[PDB]
């Protein structure tokens, strides 16, 4: 088990299987070794992934549950559901501390910044909002959107945003002035899920795509977008060009994201698979039937070796990595 | 039936002449201008 | 952005079209307050410049006079006249014949 | 001024129509060439900036490709006019003041879109700090003709007016003052390596 | 004078120039005379001809003389001499621009280039999708100095669709003489081709609005601004129609005095060996994507040809108006074979006939109307493929719920139904809460 080279296999751990709906997304504790997922039974259920054995229910929203987030402590859980409303949970007592509307429609996202201060989120009004964490007050409103929002990442440092959209988009926007940074419009159908890239992946994209060292060292974030025309395109945010696009899902791209070492791409699709890809040579290595029916969203654990897949099959799967 | 000759038209050759008149053709050429520019074209005179 | 000033000054200092070589005269007709007047300190003063916020100075060309009409000086502070070439017309100068 | 001295003699009313077409003759030349010298001047100081940088190509790729396009319809109006490189022909050329407005106006926003370039340039050689986005334009593109540098030392020294260069323009030889005064370098610098 | 001009040292000759029209009046008599009349009828002018001139004809036994054109030279030359077996690049399969020479093609090439040099308009009639758009395009390729402008007529069109044309693409400009319209652009030729000119609805008194306005443009070169009630002269505009057979339905037969000034010219559909030829030729410049298939070109055009005779016998406008079947449906056959070869890099022939039977599916079985005639196709495309393509998996090949899709998969591949099923209950799960 290189400790930067595991990649999932496939022999699954645990079948996770308690939720009544479609599991919907699927996050890592940062730092307990615990895991979360929600599903659209207004539930969001808690297991531990080491030994397989559900922990408890959170309840309280009244519609399907489509997004949860963890802060940098873990101590609090940001969920957002198809009722209109973002609930903080906190996560020492598992009461939900502060309820959150104002959204005019369908929430499908929410993530909480990098400083865990305030908490964004997007809605199939077509807005982003942000929230302050502490007074649970919406303090900024990102439009430009012309379609439902599907998802909102923050970067790393938390100055800028990435949304997708079924306007055929993906927009960055700069928190601080609440500008459009960067439109990125490649794809040829709706974008599902984005992701950015962490820092120990930059040089090897430098790398990857031949992309000639900048004078001043930082290669410029980097950001990733499935979509449904069964494609992942990987974006330069500063020039606004697509540095690649990966091929080879049967299906609408659910979830993407990099291995945590930044050497590979870890995706889902609806095409019930899990594709691990290197993107050094633009190819995928290994697939994965993770599922019997649609893959919706992975997670990939910062340290320990291990993968979690939630589907519409209202199971949730645990995959070591070797 | 001018319904069906719009679409005759349309359907045939993908662009009505005579539906942008006057200021309608100046402002569709203006949005042309940066749909041209926006998707990575140079296009200045009316015709291309 | 330039203003009218600075765009004239810096069209007259650029000398495209061959002003340096002409008698360029800049007359400031109208009333002179301390909030206009006073970012000309530099330029009547030995300095003979002209600074921008942007870090920009532009030299004032030996062939550039800097002229103000002006009816009264109730306004104007010490630093402004002490910097300038005083010419008093008084009314008898201009008789009604 | 000569043929407005004429319309102002009793015996010009037999030269009305030949006195006004050379009037419109001469109105539409200093209207085409007025925009033409900022066009040549821009594009000089615009061809050096995107040729002489070979990080602009990564760092700013979309205006890049529009100076290139912007290129060579330039050097193409240029060829046609060193074909026919009379004046009345260019001034016959047909749409030479639309083309000519068009490059302008697409010049002006190419040099608007060049202000991270220039500003983080300007770390580079620090006295740059002191000098306009206009003239460090002119400064860095025009960088191989160093004959037109020597208005630009001024803002740059607190008394270096103008530099000492030889024949070649190529190794500077030393520095002058605008009183004259120069100082001759110990080991002359040269621009070539 | 462009002989004459090409060689400056030695101009036309006396002796030569007679041959040379001689043996193009014998070739214009027999191109006007019967250029809107059948093949069979051309043959019979042109046995009419060699029975009472004097003018030196092709010696050919069997060949008619309008198959042979007048070179330069003076002498009479086959028109297959131009006529090369050549290979299509595989990623121009069928595509719009693409023109398979042929006989006739070039026959109508240089009849419609003969004319169209002298901005004499001129009317392309024959059957819907035998040629007539390709070949009038194939001409204004060979002329560099036209545009062509498209405008399709309909039952309801009247003279303003080309009063808006014409201000689209045109301007009125003062002169002294009058009012002029001319092309916007200069020194270059405004060629207005309607496609319909025949369906304009006809009145209870026997006439065509469009038509007359046409006439009227055509003869006196202009037409009345009815704005200001003033003349206006055309300069630099040409026209070009095209039409199905007057005794088609919902065809009117045009007027005489219209006819006098528009030459019409007869575009019959492809014979079999022309459409052999044609899609052999698109055939094996497709099948190049796979090798191993690349020994089933001649069956598979042959097959398909057969098919679409069948179809275009079986199913007539007497039975249904749609049902009107040309090459543009083969056309289609192939752009849909190589769309559905293009991702694949290796299949065995059971496949390529299962792909055939789809697309044959999909453009002539959709359109039908009762069961039975479905029933039909479906009988007669396993007939056909089992004729020409023996030593198959029957059953492989044929399996009968053929489906394709790419829904499944990254591809355009044939996909089972159940599969099939599933998949879209979830998609329609989703599109329920979206949509
Ligand atoms: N010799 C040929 N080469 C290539 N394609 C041909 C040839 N003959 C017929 N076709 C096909 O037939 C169709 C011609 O239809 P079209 O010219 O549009 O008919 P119409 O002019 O009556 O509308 C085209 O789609 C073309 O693919």
């Amino acid at each position: 088990r290189d400790p930067k080279e595991w990649i999932p296999r496939p022999p699954e751990k645990y079948a996770l299987s308690g939720h009544r709906s479609p599991v919907t997304r699927v996050i890592f504790h940062p730092v307990f070794s615990v895991m979360v997922s929600a599903s659209e039974d207004a539930t969001i259920k808690v297991w531990d992934y080491e030994t397989g054995d559900f922990e408890r229910t959170l309840k309280g929203h009244t519609d399907s549950v489509q997004d949860i987030s963890f802060d940098h402590s873990g101590k609090l859980l940001a969920s957002c559901s198809a009722d209109m409303t973002i609930k903080l949970w906190d996560f020492q007592g598992f009461e939900c501390i502060r309820t959150m509307h104002g959204h005019d429609h369908n929430v499908s996202s929410v993530a909480i910044m990098p400083n865990g201060d305030h908490i964004v989120s997007a809605s199939r009004d077509k807005t982003i909002k942000m929230w302050e964490v502490q007074t649970g007050y919406c303090v900024k409103t990102f439009t430009g959107h012309r379609e439902w929002v599907r998802m909102v990442r923050p970067n790393q440092d938390g100055t800028l945003i990435a949304s997708c959209s079924n306007d055929q988009t993906v927009r960055v926007w700069v928190v601080a002035t609440k500008e459009c940074k960067a439109e990125l419009r490649e794809h040829e159908h709706v974008v599902e899920c984005i992701s950015w890239a962490p820092e120990s992946s930059y040089s090897s994209i430098s790398e990857a795509t031949g992309s000639e060292t900048k004078k001043s060292g930082k290669p410029g974030p980097f950001l990733l977008s499935g979509s449904r025309d069964k494609t992942i395109k990987m974006w330069d945010v500063s020039t606004g060009m697509c540095l690649m696009t990966l091929v080879g899902h049967d299906n609408w791209v659910r979830g993407v994201l990099f291995h945590s070492g930044g050497k590979f791409i870890l995706s889902c699709a609806d095409d019930k698979t899990l594709r691990v890809w290197d993107y050094k040579n633009k190819r995928c290595m290994k697939t994965l039937n993770a599922h019997e029916h649609f893959v919706t969203s992975l997670d990939f654990h910062k340290t320990a070796p291990y993968v979690v897949t939630g589907s519409v099959d209202q199971t949730v799967k645990v995959w070591e990595c070797r | 039936s001018g319904f069906l000759e719009r679409m005759n038209t349309l359907l045939a050759n993908g662009e009505v002449p005579g539906l942008f008149e006057g200021d309608e053709y100046a402002t569709l050429m203006t949005q042309c201008k940066e749909g041209a520019q926006k998707e990575g074209l140079m296009l200045d005179s009316h015709e291309e | 952005t330039d203003g009218l000033f600075t765009h004239v000054l810096r069209k007259i200092i650029d000398s495209v079209r061959g002003e340096l070589q002409k008698r360029q005269w800049i007359v400031f007709d109208g009333d002179v307050d301390p909030e206009w007047v006073e970012n000309l300190n530099s330029v009547l003063d030995d300095n003979k410049l002209l600074t921008l916020p942007n870090g920009e100075r532009l030299s004032l060309p030996p062939n550039v006079r800097i002229m103000f009409e002006v009816q009264d000086l109730k306004y104007a502070t010490l630093a402004t006249v002490s910097r300038c070439g005083m010419v008093w017309f008084s009314e008898d100068v201009l008789s009604t014949d | 001024n000569s043929v407005s001295a004429m319309k102002l003699s009793p015996y010009y009313k037999v030269f009305e129509e030949d006195a006004l077409s050379w009037e419109d003759k001469l109105n539409r030349i200093m209207a085409l060439f007025d925009v033409w010298i900022d066009v040549q001047r821009r594009w000089v100081y615009l061809e050096g900036i995107f040729t002489g940088s070979a990080d602009i190509k990564h760092l700013l790729p979309v205006e890049t490709q529009r100076f290139q396009s912007i290129s060579t319809e330039f050097l193409a109006l240029m060829k046609k006019v060193s074909k026919s490189p009379l004046v009345m022909d260019v001034l016959n050329i047909q749409g030479v003041q639309r083309s000519l407005e068009r490059l302008a106006d697409l010049l002006g926003k190419i040099q608007k879109a060049l202000g991270e370039y220039l500003e983080r340039e300007r770390s580079s050689f620090p006295r740059f700090y002191f000098v306009g986005d206009e003239d460090l334009l002119e400064i860095i593109g025009n960088s191989k003709n160093v004959a037109k540098l020597q208005k630009h030392f001024k803002k740059m020294f607190a008394g270096v007016s103008s530099i000492i260069l030889n024949e070649d323009n190529s190794v500077v030889l030393g520095i002058s003052s605008r009183e004259g005064e120069e100082v001759m370098f110990k080991t002359p610098v040269s621009i070539t390596e | 004078a462009q002989y004459n001009a090409n060689h400056p040292d030695f101009p036309m000759q006396i002796e030569q120039l007679e041959r040379y029209i001689q043996r193009y009046l014998v070739y214009a008599i027999l191109w006007s005379l019967s250029g809107d009349s059948r093949l069979k009828m051309r043959a019979e002018l042109g046995e009419y001809i060699r029975r009472i001139t004097t003018v030196p004809l092709p010696t050919a036994p069997n060949i008619p003389i309008i198959d042979y054109e007048v070179s330069i030279s003076g002498e009479w030359s086959p028109w297959q001499a131009k006529v090369p077996q050549i290979e299509v690049e595989t990623h121009k399969v069928a595509a719009p621009d693409v023109v398979v020479p042929t006989l006739d093609t070039v026959r109508h090439e240089a009849l419609l280039y003969t004319w169209l040099a002298e901005h004499k308009p001129l009317v392309l009639c024959g059957p819907p999708g035998s040629g007539k758009t390709m070949t009038l395009f194939s001409a204004l390729r060979a002329l560099p100095d036209m545009e062509v402008v498209g405008l399709n007529f309909s039952s309801a069109t009247t003279p303003e669709l080309l009063l808006k044309t014409f201000d689209h693409y045109c301007e009125y400009r003062r002169t002294p003489n009058g009012v002029v319209l001319a092309p916007v652009q200069l020194g270059k030729w405004l060629v207005l081709f309607c496609d319909e000119i025949n369906l304009p609805d006809m009145d209870k008194y026997g006439t065509q609005r469009v038509i007359s306005f046409i006439r009227q443009m055509v003869e006196h070169g202009g037409f009345y601004r009815t704005s200001d009630q003033t003349w206006v002269k055309l300069e630099r505009i040409q026209f070009v129609g095209a039409c199905n057979p007057p005794t088609d339905p919902g065809r009117k037969p045009l007027s005489h005095r219209f006819l006098r000034h528009v030459p019409v010219v007869y575009v019959d559909y492809p014979g079999p060996a022309s459409l052999t030829q044609i899609y052999g030729t698109f055939n094996r410049a497709m099948l190049r994507l796979i090798p191993s298939l690349r020994t089933y070109a001649e069956p598979l055009t042959a097959a398909m040809v057969e098919f679409y005779t069948m179809s275009q016998e079986r199913f007539t406008q007497d039975t249904q108006p749609h049902y009107i079947y040309s090459p543009r449906e083969m056309t289609r056959w192939v752009r849909g074979i190589f769309e559905a070869l293009r991702p694949l890099e290796t299949l065995p022939v059971e496949g390529l006939i299962r792909i055939w039977a789809h697309e044959a599916l999909r453009l002539f079985q959709d359109r039908l109307v009762e069961d039975e005639e479905r029933r039909w196709t479906d009988e007669n495309i396993d007939t056909v493929a089992l004729k020409h393509f023996p030593n198959i998996d029957r059953e492989k090949a044929m399996s009968r719920p053929i489906l394709y899709s790419n829904w499944l998969s990254k591809d355009y591949i044939p996909v089972d139904q159940e599969e099939l099923r599933d998949y879209v209950k979830a998609r329609l799960k989703v599109f329920y809460e979206e949509e």
